[PDB]
């Protein structure tokens, strides 16, 4: 994660992120809609930070510091590069839409009027197919990854030392190997919850209410195929 | 410091997300209540034992029967939640949630938690329930359900007022420690 985005999403809400004099110039329904859009971007930034801890810190750390058997790191961190690519492109698009919405002379005051189009593009066509195929794979290999992690920690002493060492920072308190896998699996089921609450405060522009309804249907369609595609593998 | 895992389960609007948020949050959500909960590792000291309690939510997983069970591995205590302003969510506790929790988590202690206890004497809640020929869940109805499902215990709390929240999570830590 980068300091710039960490500060832009450091506040507990959109109402606390913007200047109080900018906040006071908006209708309460706009403040409420913006609070949920901000939460969607904030949690997507956290999701991408989770995937980067998995690729750079755990996955790459194990290759460069451990003599683990080939294919064991793949079994521990399935499809993490693919997942990292998908969500980093999505975060990039949400972050640019926020920057576009910035008030000239400000780096914090913005109001996003269009979001549904970005959500429709992400959860439709080839991009939705790629997430469907990737989350179906990741979730079918989830239990085997936890079991493989547990075996390695119970039999290898150098693997124990590596884990103790990388997970020592307080910033990684809720981000151990198993926590990262459950965080990733649980991510996709957050989208309908976030999009429905955004849609609830988006009845000002009818093209937006329809766009957010198309995207809500598209995410639920995706989750149903990801759920149907799950077939748990064993160690 | 031992690591223990807590998972909260229950119907859509049982208040499980609000409960996790109010507990993990240093202060109370005065300005914005978040839509979702990611995870949290709490430092709890109960009866002289120092524990690291990882907290997980199943909100959003209710309709996905092959995805939801991925939340269960290595759980040490289950909070089985229902809403006191919704007697229909209590009927689903033994029919839907208990067979699932016992199949995936055999021998894991379950605490049956009645959330939103403040709505028991709320006027709009009692009027809406009377149209449905119903009333808020009585304390003895919750205890009778906890007894019938073989729960470790029964507890009530209000995430809105914070009453009973700290006691639920300390008891969950005690239940997780017992072997
Ligand atoms: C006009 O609204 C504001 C109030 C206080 C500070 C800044 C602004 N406007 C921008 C565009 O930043």
């Amino acid at each position: 994660s980068m300091e710039m985005d960490e500060k832009d999403f450091a506040a507990d809400s959109w109402s606390l992120a913007v200047d109080s004099s900018f906040l006071q110039q908006h209708k309460k329904e706009v403040m409420k809609q913006q609070d949920v859009i901000y939460e969607l971007i904030q949690t997507e930034l956290h999701h991408v930070r989770t995937l980067k801890i998995m690729t750079r810190l755990f996955r790459t750390g194990m290759l460069e510091e451990l003599h683990l058997e080939p294919g064991v790191v793949q079994g521990l961190f399935p499809c993490v590069d693919e997942l990292s690519d998908i969500h980093t492109r999505f975060l990039s698009q949400l972050l640019e839409r926020r920057r576009q919405a910035l008030c000239p002379g400000s780096t914090r005051n913005f109001v996003i009027h269009r979001l549904g189009d970005l959500l429709i593009s992400q959860f439709s066509g080839p991009s939705a197919e790629q997430m469907c195929k990737t989350y179906s794979e990741f979730c079918s290999r989830h239990s085997k990854a936890l079991k493989l992690y547990k075996e390695l920690y119970a039999r290898d002493k150098r693997f124990q030392q590596f884990i103790r060492k990388v997970t020592r920072p307080a910033v990684l308190k809720r981000h151990g190997v198993q926590e990262c896998i459950l965080l990733v699996t649980q991510r996709i089921t957050k989208y309908p919850l976030l999009i429905s609450r955004i849609l609830q405060h988006s009845h000002g522009i009818e093209e937006e209410r329809q766009d957010l309804t198309t995207a809500l249907g598209l995410v639920k369609e995706l989750l149903s195929n990801v759920d149907e595609g799950i077939y748990q593998l064993e160690k | 410091a031992i690591r223990k895992k807590l998972v909260i389960v229950g119907d859509g609007a049982c208040g499980k997300t609000c409960l996790l948020i109010v507990f993990s949050k240093d202060q109370f959500p005065e300005v914005y209540v978040p839509t979702v909960f990611e995870n949290y590792v709490a430092d709890i000291e109960v009866d002289g034992k120092q524990v690291e309690l990882a907290l997980w939510d199943t909100a959003g997983q209710e309709d996905y029967d092959r995805l939801r069970p991925l939340s269960y591995p290595d759980t040490d205590v289950i909070l089985m939640c229902f809403s006191i302003d919704s007697p229909d969510s209590l009927e689903n506790i033994p029919e839907k949630w208990t067979p699932e929790v016992k199949h995936f988590c055999p021998n894991v202690p379950i605490i049956l938690v009645g959330n939103k206890k403040d709505l028991r004497n709320d006027e709009h809640t009692r009027r809406e329930l009377a149209k449905m020929k119903q009333e808020p869940v009585k304390p003895e109805e919750g205890r009778d359900m906890a007894n019938r499902i073989g729960a470790f215990g029964y507890m009530e709390c209000s995430a809105k007022t914070k009453d009973g929240v700290r006691e639920v999570f300390e008891m969950a830590t005690r239940a997780a420690l017992q072997a």
